[PDB]
């Protein structure tokens, strides 16, 4: 259980933004395993969709 | 008023003002100085462009700024990485994280955490994990966690992390709570890992100082705020915004 | 992102040798065509909005996009659709500028694909949207430069399509 | 220097173009 | 390129380009002549330049032909002569861009680590594109040595 | 910051004591006024662009040199910062009156606001005057007790600033 | 309290309060005499409600006041009833403020360290808890029972 | 921080010296010492949470004012602060122990602590009190000399509030 | 050093040492007196080890005596084994302090922007850290001498 | 183990290991010997150290024993009985490795959770660990019975 | 920041007239050296290493118990963050020139320099002769003309230190 591979895109719902933020909706990281559980759930509440998450090591 | 005269009134201005000058690109530049008057007016047949607001916690204030006072050119210039860049702009951005999170370029010294860079350049890591694992590493504690308590860490990797000082009693009391607990490691995940850092910065943008003109400033961390935006911030050891707080 | 300067430098560095002339000719095919380039950047400065808005109009305004059921029906998703719109605009205005598609390629169409099909997107009435946009400009700046801005439009819009 | 002098000739002749906008829209 | 920095920029504000972005991209597309004009007049005289950088060189820094030196031996001239010609391609590149940048990537980045594992020292590499530029600012009139003159020195102080 | 009920609680806590018969009374009077302070409220969120127009017509007509050259207001920049600081003055007097308390006004508003003024150059004076001004202006609009209790906290506002 | 939270959620957003806000703020106004007479009712009963729920606690769980117990002795079992009073007086101050912030923020933060520092078993103080909910629960209307009931179960919760 | 032997170093190294004698001789002394206060350091990690019971015991029982409402520790969360900061005293004066040197207890405790508790309202005698009974406490546990050695630490911080 | 790494390590996360650590500075501490005994040999010995290092770099490094070279001159040549004398000075210190925690703040921070404002080759600086070591490493016994060879490793690789 | 710390060390730094991460590695494996047989002796002697110090927890606190505790109850017994087995091992897995990081990562990580959830006192973990701790150092050398108080106090603190 | 168009701007907007003869005067003196001044920083930019390899060979040499131990650049991290430093001088005398004004000094140097050279105990009596060595080796640099409007930005930064 080391790392994840999480591909996930959270949409804009508060307001439009000017600047690009296309890399920062639409993205894949590498999260470790003690900050995965964190880290989904700030995806969540986002409102954001994990598209799929791989097991890395 | 009517915007119908001012228009013909502009118009007419710029026609006596062409007039005078008797050579085409100098009748063409101060047509546009003043086709830039009429375009404006012309604009604003809705109402005037959006106010930028700034959203707050319920502990501190939430503000706004005129969209008029940000776009007078002092807008901070961006560092994003694209993971697809040449490596010249790849390390613009580099050396623009170590000067955002160290206060100034740490590679006047040599210092680098190589393996970082080339995680960051390279697309495995992006800059908010680069920034997270900058401020957590050994270089990062030598400067701003040793010589200093837990307080004066906590204001400091405000500044870095988030470019703004603290704004709330709340605020300062809860990172304390988690600098004293879990060390800076978790100083620089709860600043990090926050909701401000993602709506401000996101993945792929370095932190910068919000001071004036960039977004709307508190009123009530006026002076200790610019003091911390200050490179001379460090040179201060005793707290200044528990201090303020409190009084 | 690379101009056709960086392209030229690096197809010469990558072969090993100095600048001959026929890259000295493509230098200046694109020098000269400079002041044409920095003309029509200027007018989509000025009137970058009003391309927008026209463009918009006669693409979308009255089509069932905007009537509920549409993508593009709310404050929030025509005020998007209008950012994209906008997007298109000032990144085929730096390709242009740039004289290379590979800026469109990469600040704009990385993953645009993807995040459209997740979103919802429609690909087939943002192509009609980019070509809309594409006429407007070409109206604007005259024939010579809405011949060169075509192109980028048309990279954008095979990009989507 | 070119647009310094457009400034000057700008600024010799505000008055003038100053009352003749007000012409045009005003009374 | 300047045309790809000023883009950059603008890219960073998420803004049109700024007139004075403008109109350093038109003064930048107004000296296109001057400066491929200067880059071709470089390159007839590569040879020229080259084997002359190298003799400033050898009289600057004996320590380099002297025995126990990183160059000494004749074999060292032959990739000698080819590493100044590279580096006066990469001047000429970086010319006709406009900018540093072409050198940057291409000789600039992971130099000081190339000539560490070589143990090449960096002062022998400014004096010879020290050399370089002495004997093109010879070469080229006084208003295109004064442009050409940033990159060569640029590429000196890179070099240390 | 801190409602009424908050500060009963507060000053009874601090004492180590349950509530009285004082507490209760003081309790149930801040609820007697609790729909009024709603209606005024509402009725101040129907009209704060309105009675923003009419301050600060009445501030620059009182005090012309402001728009002049020279002048802190002398801009449409400067003159949309200080309409928005007249925004802020109008929202946090709202806060504060549907509170009960003005400590939501001292916590958020008039601290630091001297010395941030002192910096940009503002006059704090003027600000007086704008803030008397939104004072008359919000009274007519909400009647004669949501004036008196809300031109409590515009004097407030006005004697931190003081 | 209830206003504190709307004023301050509407404060985040840098906006006038909402509808569905001062609709909230009606409604807790409207409220104001059955909490009145509730916590009324609570701070009468105070002893009778303390010694009832002590008594229920300490033959429930006869371990804290047995020797090599927490609470055994007099003084240690007059620190116990005070705690259970501070809670009382924390619930009343919950009820007129119509929200648990005032017990949040006076009893329940660093509720476990400080009684891991007094070596007090935290769910001795969760049954002491149900205990006062019980005998306070008994004295109210069913009506007043549920809404009394739901701070202390929300300070029992607290303290689990 | 600055270790003993890093004050050594630091101070032959200001003058440009090579170590001597005198130099050596408190380093033979350091190392010499270095298995007691890892015995120490090791016997204060096991029993840190037992030694801030009895000695919050003893400064709440000598000062009961200070947990009574209207105290300074009169809440849950004041009385987990309180017992936090008397936990990072005791972290610390071990930490000094260890290092053999005070620097530590100067950067990451005595600087800005005094203005800190100044603004905070905490009374500085009660804190020291607080010390001195962290001191006593541990010193039954540590043995004779390793209790001189941490009251030195624990001493030092005592005056540093001062 | 390695108890104040240790101690740093460990208040970076908010705890105590871990007996881990503290089996780190018993092994330290037990090592105490042949670390100190290494030094008195260094520093015993400075004179002959900074004589022989210099001798032992200018023949196998002609240049820099040599005409045109960095140490070309007496008072040159003085700074050079005054710098020869710092490093070893720093060894020492490195020693007694079991770690190169004091090399790295006096002497590996910022050397090579030192050295290149003095223009000075760092092939050179590792050729003359490897001839003090095999120097120093000659007067002791094998097992000290490999301890203070990774030193004086250290140092040449931070040199490089 | 202390060899996975030291690797990690020189990971997070980018470079091989410091010379007293070197010498650490030296003192593991020359202290090995000694550390592989207290972990033996621990591990043949398993059956009666649990058994006693079962017995001496059972001793010390009349509460766990009575009715209404964890330990009441004869299948109830033999889980605490094999909750001290598995500790036990863990730490001749903790001796073995050189470090605490095996115990940490198997019964230290969310250990207060756990319990809550099992309900069981956590004064009954430090009172139960330091009866293992002193039935262990009781039979076993006094050297050897040295690290393995170190490592029960660690797990003590951990639990406390 | 600011320059002299700013300047010149603010003033006749505060005012509220247009450019008089003085104005004129005023852009027309800034223009003329605009060419010569955009040299300089040419030669600057490209030449600042060996700029501060002149100007601290310079200062170390007139003052060598600075590089000795015991003195404040005596070690290789202070060499460095001296030799930074001044190449900070340098790029930021540059921008001052190019600018036409020293606000830009006095706004992102001179705040908070005196406060971090008192607290670092760097020499400002040291600096200042740095800074004097920079303004000779940049002035034998990039030609006497240039040299002085180099020097007066170099004068402001040392009456600013001293
Ligand atoms: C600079 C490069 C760039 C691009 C191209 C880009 C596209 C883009 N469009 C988005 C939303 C959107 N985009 C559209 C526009 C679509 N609907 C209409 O019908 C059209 C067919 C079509 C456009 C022509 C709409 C309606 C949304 C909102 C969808 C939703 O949130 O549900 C989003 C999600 C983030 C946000 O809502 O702010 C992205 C990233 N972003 C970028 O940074
Ligand atoms: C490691 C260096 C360091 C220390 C020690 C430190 C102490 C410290 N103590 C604090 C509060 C406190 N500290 C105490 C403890 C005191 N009052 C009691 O009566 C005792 C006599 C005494 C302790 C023995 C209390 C009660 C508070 C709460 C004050 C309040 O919330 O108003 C706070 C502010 C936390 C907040 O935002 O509420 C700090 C920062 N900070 C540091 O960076
Ligand atoms: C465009 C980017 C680029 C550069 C700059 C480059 C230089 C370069 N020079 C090399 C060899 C070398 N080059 C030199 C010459 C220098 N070294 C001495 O210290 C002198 C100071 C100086 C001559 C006076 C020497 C001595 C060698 C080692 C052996 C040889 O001569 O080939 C090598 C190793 C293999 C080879 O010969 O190709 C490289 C990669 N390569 C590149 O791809
Ligand atoms: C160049 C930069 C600039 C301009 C021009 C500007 C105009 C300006 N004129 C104002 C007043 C005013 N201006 C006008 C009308 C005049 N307005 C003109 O466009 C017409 C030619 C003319 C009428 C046909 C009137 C009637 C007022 C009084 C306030 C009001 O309209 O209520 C105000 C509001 C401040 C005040 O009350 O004095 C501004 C901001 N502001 C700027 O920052
Ligand atoms: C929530 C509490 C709060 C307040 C009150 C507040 C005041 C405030 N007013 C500001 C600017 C300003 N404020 C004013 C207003 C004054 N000009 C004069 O003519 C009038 C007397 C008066 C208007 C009625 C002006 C003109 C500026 C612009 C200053 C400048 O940029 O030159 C700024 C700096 C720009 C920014 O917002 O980012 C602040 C912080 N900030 C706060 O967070
Ligand atoms: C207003 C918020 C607040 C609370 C809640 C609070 C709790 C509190 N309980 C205390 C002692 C105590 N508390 C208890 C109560 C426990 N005994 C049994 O186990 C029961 C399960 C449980 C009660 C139902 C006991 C027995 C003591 C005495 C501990 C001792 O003397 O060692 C003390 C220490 C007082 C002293 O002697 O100096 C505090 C501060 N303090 C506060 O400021
Ligand atoms: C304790 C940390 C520390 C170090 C290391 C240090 C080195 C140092 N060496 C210097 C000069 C020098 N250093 C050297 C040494 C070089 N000559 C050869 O090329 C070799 C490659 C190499 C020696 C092995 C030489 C020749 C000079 C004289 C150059 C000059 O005059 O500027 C100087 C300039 C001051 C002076 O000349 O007295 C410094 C500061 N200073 C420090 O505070
Ligand atoms: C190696 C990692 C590991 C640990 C540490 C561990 C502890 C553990 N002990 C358990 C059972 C238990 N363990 C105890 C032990 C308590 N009784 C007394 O109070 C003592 C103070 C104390 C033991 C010293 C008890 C009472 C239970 C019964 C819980 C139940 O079945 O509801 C359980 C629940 C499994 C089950 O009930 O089938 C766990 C998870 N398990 C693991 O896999
Ligand atoms: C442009 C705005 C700016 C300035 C002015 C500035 C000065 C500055 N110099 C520093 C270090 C230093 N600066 C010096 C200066 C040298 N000491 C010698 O004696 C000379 C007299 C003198 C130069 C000629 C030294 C020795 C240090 C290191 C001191 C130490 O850390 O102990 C530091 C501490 C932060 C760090 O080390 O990175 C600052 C802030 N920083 C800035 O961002």
């Amino acid at each position: 259980t080391r790392l994840f591979k999480v591909t996930a895109l959270i949409p804009s719902y508060k307001k439009v933004r000017g600047g690009r933020e296309l890399q920062n909706t639409y993205f894949t990281k590498l999260v470790e395993y003690d900050r995965w559980f964190a880290e989904q759930q700030r995806i969540q509440k986002q409102g954001g969709k994990i598209l799929s998450v791989k097991m890395v090591a | 008023c009517s915007i119908d005269a001012t228009i013909v009134a502009v118009q007419e201005m710029r026609r006596a003002a062409t007039g005078y000058l008797k050579s085409n690109d100098d009748k063409e530049l101060v047509g546009s100085y003043f086709d830039v008057i009429i375009r404006s007016l012309n604009a604003d047949k809705s109402d005037t462009p959006a106010d930028v607001v700034r959203p707050s916690s319920p502990d501190r204030a939430g503000l706004v700024l005129p969209a008029i006072y940000a776009l007078a050119g002092q807008s901070r210039p961006a560092f994003k990485m694209s993971r697809t860049l040449t490596s010249a702009e790849k390390e613009r951005v580099v050396r623009a994280a170590y000067r955002q999170v160290f206060e100034r370029d740490i590679l006047a010294y040599g210092q680098s955490i190589s393996y970082l860079d080339s995680k960051v350049k390279n697309g495995e890591i992006s800059v908010k994990e680069f920034i997270r694992l900058l401020g957590k590493s050994e270089l990062y504690r030598k400067q701003f966690f040793e010589p200093f308590i837990n307080s004066r860490v906590l204001e400091l990797a405000f500044k870095h992390f988030l470019g703004r000082a603290p704004e709330s009693r709340t605020e300062v009391q809860n990172y304390y709570s988690i600098v004293a607990a879990q060390g800076l490691g978790g100083l620089v995940d709860a600043l990090v890992d926050g909701e401000e850092y993602g709506r401000i910065f996101g993945e792929d943008t370095v932190p910068f100082i919000r001071d004036l003109g960039q977004e709307a400033q508190p009123s009530w961390n006026w002076g200790a705020a610019y003091s911390l935006y200050n490179y001379a911030a460090p040179r201060r050891k005793v707290p200044q915004f528990i201090t303020l707080y409190a009084d | 992102m690379q101009d056709v300067i960086g392209k030229v430098i690096a197809e010469y560095d990558t072969k090993g040798k100095y600048l001959d002339a026929a890259a000295l000719d493509l230098l200046r095919s694109y020098f000269d065509s400079g002041d044409l380039r920095l003309k029509a950047a200027q007018a989509i400065t000025a009137n970058a909005e009003v391309i927008v808005r026209a463009a918009s109009a006669k693409a979308l305004h009255y089509t069932p996009v905007t009537k509920p059921g549409g993508n593009m029906y709310y404050a929030r998703r025509y005020a998007s659709c209008i950012r994209d719109l906008d997007y298109f605009l000032r990144y085929a205005t730096y390709a242009m500028l740039a004289d290379n598609t590979t800026l469109l390629d990469e600040y704009v169409l990385k993953g645009l694909t993807e995040t459209y099909r997740a979103l919802g997107v429609p690909l087939d009435i943002s192509v009609r949207a980019i070509n809309a946009l594409k006429e407007v400009v070409a109206g604007q700046v005259g024939p010579k430069a809405g011949q060169e801005m075509a192109k980028y439009f048309d990279h954008l819009a095979k990009g989507l399509g | 220097q070119r647009r310094l002098a457009i400034v000057q000739i700008l600024t010799t002749n505000a008055e003038a173009i100053v009352s003749r906008a007000a012409g045009r829209i005003f009374t | 390129s300047v045309v790809t920095k000023a883009i950059v920029s603008a890219d960073a504000e998420a803004r049109y380009l700024s007139p004075g972005e403008l109109d350093r991209i038109r003064g930048f597309v107004s000296s296109g002549e001057r400066r491929l004009r200067v880059a071709q007049t470089l390159t007839e005289s590569r040879e020229r330049i080259i084997k002359q950088a190298g003799d400033q060189l050898f009289q600057k820094r004996p320590d380099l032909v002297s025995p126990g030196g990183n160059a000494y031996g004749a074999e060292r001239t032959a990739s000698c002569l080819r590493d100044l010609d590279y580096y006066l391609r990469l001047v000429t590149f970086g010319i006709v861009a406009g900018d540093v940048t072409p050198i940057e990537e291409i000789g600039v980045i992971g130099v000081k680590e190339m000539y560490r594992n070589l143990e090449v020292p960096l002062p022998g590499m400014v004096e010879a594109v020290k050399a370089m530029k002495s004997v093109a600012t010879g070469l080229l009139s006084g208003d295109d040595s004064a442009e050409v003159g940033y990159y060569f020195d640029y590429l000196a102080g890179a070099l240390a | 910051m801190q409602d009424a009920i908050t500060s009963v609680i507060n000053t009874y806590d601090v004492q180590g004591k349950y509530f009285d018969t004082s507490a209760f009374d003081k309790l149930k009077a801040y609820y007697a006024t609790g729909e009024l302070r709603v209606r005024a409220a509402g009725t101040i969120s129907a009209n704060a662009a309105t009675i923003i127009k009419e301050a600060s017509a009445k501030l620059f007509s009182n005090q012309p040199d402001l728009v002049r050259p020279g002048g802190n207001a002398y801009t449409t920049r400067r003159y949309a910062a200080c309409v928005r600081d007249m925004d802020y003055f109008l929202r946090y007097a709202t806060y504060a009156m549907l509170a009960g308390d003005t400590s939501i006004l001292d916590e958020r508003v008039l601290n630091g606001l001297k010395e941030t003024y002192n910096s940009l150059g503002v006059p704090i004076s003027s600000t007086v005057q704008g803030i008397q001004a939104m004072k008359e202006v919000t009274g007519s609009l909400v009647g004669s007790g949501a004036a008196k209790e809300m031109g409590v906290y515009f004097d407030y506002l006005s004697s931190g600033l003081s």
